[PDB]
């Protein structure tokens, strides 16, 4: 029986000092002589209403999800969830120095392995990779391919170059070779403006707008032929919504019928391609939790296979992890969302 | 000149005329004719003559819209027989994309902004004298330099009161998002002239064509245009721009429509949690749509299930959807064939008539 | 009341970096902004909550000997009095506050929320006058303003810029458009009205990559690369004709090195001889603008392999428009007793220490 | 005896149709149906003062250097020059479509080979590469490496990512394996603003300020480790000035001393590295043609080995190709600029 997998939860790094046990003498020494600057990112600003639930378990500084103990107590308290896919968003991808980027990413996965995955066999995790260097990113996947507690590859929603450019094919190759899905999570490297029209001036405007970048990443991945070069690839959109997908699929489909000879390795419709290769987490639900609207978006998607359950612990969204049940009248759709669709990604059982 | 009137005809909010070769020079200072001969019209490319994504098949033009000489949309008579008469369009909004000949890039996007303004004024004296006044079923959306608000204001103040001008024309891409304070002097002059603003499909702006890298293939390119309109909608709304200009009307031309409806729906959902960052935003983000945000229809969204079109347009805002042909581009839309066979007649009539009359101020 | 600054035996230091102690700004900030910063921090052009895109390397790039008992270097007013103002006989030391908190480079004016940024600047200017300038008027302030929101910048120049405690307006090397663009002209205008020159200090951010061909990897790249922003700004300020519009505007490039300017200007002149026909509105040969309009501070002093070249290159730039600075308390601090090469001529060193800074600040 | 090499002269593509006999039918058909948009760059606007001196032979449209017979006529008329290194700046690197970029660069090099190299044995040429796809770039250099008339690899001064990025390593590896120096020539892919502070509003401003990008490139190539990993690399800076180098070199060097542990592989001073591996063409001379100034700048470079003669034919610059003689009183130095410095690059004997 396929397990109830919570496909998106977060471990939050307490400080860059937490990496010192997992860094070589050179990097550890340097990190301390640098007065250890923190790459804590601004995707979920720590004092904003999205960072953590009022009633989340917290530490001595009032921050949620900085220990597996605290996270486990909360996510599994009510017996509903069988496994949780941990994503640590600590911003090693915004480390410009390419070799520090490699070192701190590898150190972060060690911290996840030794202080999260070793503390509870209900925890799985994504591999943080240094995406400033796709070959070193490919090698970080390879480095963790043998620890199947690592079940996917973490990539940011905004990258330096689009993910379908040849430059990035080592990332896709290494994931298919490892049998690992690739997830895009909300966030970015911020090496250009986060929109094609400049810098969003509020976090709110930035958070909402990043759907647009996923459209870009999906078209890039499909148009450049990732799905024909690496045809076992599976993509998870983590914490990026999904209600925007159907209007995007329809226009991609329309224009592919015009421009197929420009991309002739694409003989299936991007509608079908997306339905088969792309999945999405349910937190935030962006209003599909509203009456009938989960049935509607499924219909607009043309598939009940794409949505997979997540709570996005510990982030506070407008609707809760299981408020998605109010968007549908179908217990079978809830079965796919709660367990069956994610079996496509992780093959985990009870 | 008589105020426009829409009775049994329709509204077309996106028509692309081009000046014939040399047609703008009567309206150009000698300094700029000379500049163009020696320098062309430099823009945010490294390319002398074309934009960074040149048009793929035959210039993206209808095969049947090529006059006996010149570019499509460069024949005044061909435009009135083939588009205005043919479809009984009683309000056709001109959106001059290019001065034509040297370049197809928007006049406002010249890196020399004094030249940019020169080209916008030239386009405006031209289209008003060569199309609008000989055939006032046509009205102009006047292009202006959004990246130099000083000059935009000067031009709105010069022409904007003209009865043959129905709107102010900017671009979908810009150096900063359209709700930024940089552009407020333009909104203020527009409002002062009682003029709505139309933002059309564009390349350029100063940043890549997506928020995460330049696209490679034509599907990425052409689908990618919706992203810019998605960013501008969120900027314009969440900046409080519409609290500052509560009569300002903005229309998004050729950015599609249905994608705006789950954008807005995601905007509200997020805002429910994070509104505290923006404590001066006077309304819930979706509450600004009906009074401020309109969209042209072309290229019509084609859902897999035809009944989803009507649904999604209603979810955007069924009053704020305005017909457009995009004559004479390749994905041109025809008023009889664009809408699916199950499309509610009442929505369709007001997309064709009432909605454009409201946005453009026709009563 | 403060007396007008006076430089006799002492020297000009054009770049001192104080930081407020924790909470020192709070009596000058609205609670709104206090709460905003608690939740969101000071959001800018990064995806980072607390640090800029290039955090400094060894020891926070601060002098290992300038730390106070508790607090960041430059936050101890008594330490700054003894270690800098007393120890080197500085009679006009120009404050350039580049952080609200306890960091090296986090400019208030580069917050993406430009109301927060204007508030942070207003608070920094009330603090530094009150806490540093008035208690020891050997310091005078360069006032940070929001260059990317001209309306707010002008309002701050009008508010506090006539104070005798203020000797310049403070900007960053990195901007969304080149500083000769018309966007910034309203700031140049209000500064000329307040008889204030403008200082542009080394910065990150601005909105583009830190080079014009990609983000840097290693600290040799980042730190050497700061030079490139200043080259790009000089060219824009000169060639745009900004100084044709503002004949009395004086700008100083702070902490962007000096030597490299000279071959740059030599290249600009040489190219203009051929290509001047693109810029016919320019009234002077581009190099002629230097002497009256462009100054440069010295830290970090250039160190040629043959030390006679320094004086040669400083003169080729403009011997009259180079101004001393220490950059206290950063790690590459320049000691006036040791910064200059041994063959350096005393005429040049002494006007660098006194007369050139005196003329840029009108002392 | 080492030969007088004009190290930078230009071939100008008459129109995209000249490419058709060297493109596959798919790209040849595709070109005519696009109505053949021309990727003619804006680095030297064809109607501006710098495009050509009034003495250059022109074609039916008034353009210079569209045929080999016109260039060869002009460049060799007075017998001074023995060889000339032809660079074609046609904007294949601004084709976003990565397959069309590979195909059009391939067709451009073929065009140089058949319509220039085959027509006068005094001509050599650079290899144009699809730098949007660095492993296609590496393959392109390899393809032409067998034709010894091709004597260097062309890259533009402004690139998508800095040329020392590991993404770009394949190019430096292919050039080294081919025995070919790499030239950076003024020009760009314009995939960001060409300065760190946004877009220059005029060509004059852009052209003057591209030197700032070459500093970025040199600091990247060296700091990233290109000269230790590919230690036979030779970098020619073509038509970027050169008087800016000394101040840059001193600052890079002093900052190297500050940041030693950051780049442990760089164990020689960047001054020594730049003096060994970097060469620069003399056209434009940017004022070093004035009395004593050539002697001065060589004194500031600290090497007489770096400057190599070029005319930049057919471009118009304030001083002429031989005016450099006015800035020196040393025939030895002129012998270095005219012949012996370029021998390090091409080994062309007269
Ligand atoms: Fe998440
Ligand atoms: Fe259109
Ligand atoms: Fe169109
Ligand atoms: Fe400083
Ligand atoms: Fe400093
Ligand atoms: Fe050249
Ligand atoms: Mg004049």
């Amino acid at each position: 029986v396929p397990a109830v997998v919570d496909c998106d939860v977060h471990a939050v790094l307490p400080s860059p000092h937490s990496l010192i046990p997992y860094l070589d003498e050179y990097w550890a020494d340097q990190l301390v002589a640098q007065l250890a600057p923190t790459y804590e990112p601004n995707y979920h600003p720590r004092g904003s209403a999205i960072a953590q639930h009022s009633d989340a378990s917290v530490d001595e500084n009032g921050r949620a999800a900085t220990t597996a103990e605290n996270l486990v107590k909360d996510v599994f308290a009510d017996g509903f969830t069988d496994f949780a896919v941990v994503n640590c968003l600590y911003g090693v991808q915004q480390i410009h120095q390419p070799r520090r980027e490699m070192a701190h990413a590898r150190a972060l996965n060690h911290w996840i392995a030794n202080e999260w995955l070793d503390k509870d066999d209900r925890l799985r995790a994504s591999i943080v990779v240094p995406q400033g260097s796709p070959r070193a990113a490919a090698e970080e996947i390879d480095f963790w391919s043998g620890d199947k507690r690592f079940v996917q590859v973490l990539l940011l929603g905004q990258s330096e170059l689009l993910y379908g450019r040849e430059i990035n094919w080592p990332i896709w190759e290494a994931a298919e070779a490892a049998g690992l899905p690739v997830t895009l999570h909300i966030g970015g490297v911020f090496r250009q403006a986060p929109t094609s029209v400049g810098w969003p001036a509020s976090h709110l405007e930035w958070y909402v707008g990043q759907q647009s970048n996923i459209e870009a990443q999906l078209n890039s991945i499909i148009s450049e032929g990732i799905l024909q070069k690496f045809p076992k690839t599976k993509i998870l959109l983590s914490e990026l919504g999904f209600n925007w997908l159907p209007p995007f699929m329809w226009k991609f489909d329309k224009l592919w019928k015009s421009y197929r000879p420009d991309i002739p390795w694409v003989q299936e419709s991007p509608l079908e391609l997306i339905r088969e290769h792309v999945r999405v987490t349910t937190s935030p639900s962006d209003g599909a939790e509203e009456a009938g609207r989960l049935d509607s978006i499924v219909d607009r998607l043309g598939s009940d296979r794409m949505l997979v359950y997540s709570s996005d612990y510990p982030h506070k969204h407008h609707s809760g992890p299981r408020d998605i049940e109010n968007g549908t009248h179908s217990p079978e759709l809830l079965d796919r969302i709660y367990r069956r669709n994610a079996f496509d990604l992780y093959n985990l059982v009870v | 000149l008589p105020a426009p009137s829409v009775t049994t005809g329709i509204v077309d909010a996106d028509i692309h005329p081009v000046p014939q070769d040399g047609a703008l020079e009567p309206y150009l200072d000698d300094r700029w004719k000379k500049h163009i001969r020696e320098y062309g019209v430099r823009t945010t490319t490294g390319l002398q003559f074309i934009s960074e994504y040149p048009q793929m098949y035959g210039g993206a033009m209808r095969a049947d819209a090529w006059p006996e000489s010149g570019y499509p949309g460069s024949d005044r008579e061909l435009l009135r027989t083939q588009l205005l008469d043919k479809h009984n369009i009683q309000l056709g909004v001109l959106q001059c994309l290019a001065p034509g000949g040297q370049t197809l890039n928007p006049a406002g996007q010249a890196l020399n902004q004094e030249l940019a303004a020169a080209l916008c004024r030239a386009t405006n004296d031209w289209q008003l004298e060569h199309l609008v006044y000989p055939d006032p079923r046509m009205r102009a959306a006047i292009p202006v330099t959004f990246e130099t608000p000083d000059y935009a204001v000067a031009e709105i103040e010069r022409v904007g009161a003209d009865p043959g001008v129905v709107a102010v024309l900017g671009t979908s891409k810009t150096l900063e998002p359209l709700g930024s304070r940089k552009y407020w002097p333009i909104y203020e002059a527009s409002v002062a002239q009682n003029l709505p603003i139309q933002f059309h499909l564009s390349q350029g702006g100063g940043h890549a064509n997506t928020g995460t890298g330049w696209t490679s293939y034509h599907t990425e390119y052409h689908t990618g245009h919706v992203q810019s309109f998605q960013s501008q909608l969120l900027s314009l709304v969440l900046s409080g721009t519409f609290d500052r200009f509560p009569t300002l009307k903005v229309m998004f031309v050729e950015g599609n429509v249905a994608h705006f409806a789950p954008l807005i729906q995601r905007m509200d959902y997020t805002w429910e949690t994070l509104r505290g960052e923006l404590p001066d935003l006077q309304r819930k983000p979706s509450e600004y749509i009906r009074d401020h945000i309109w969209a042209s229809t072309q290229p019509i969204d084609e859902p897999e299930k035809p009944e989803h079109l009507a649904e999604l347009l209603e979810e955007f805002c069924g009053d704020n959807v305005v017909f457009a042909t995009d004559y004479p581009h390749f994905d041109f839309d025809d008023p009889e064939t664009a809408f699916p066979r199950s499309f509610p007649v009442d929505l369709r009539d007001k997309i064709l008539r009432g909605n454009g009359m409201r946005f453009f101020g026709v009563t």
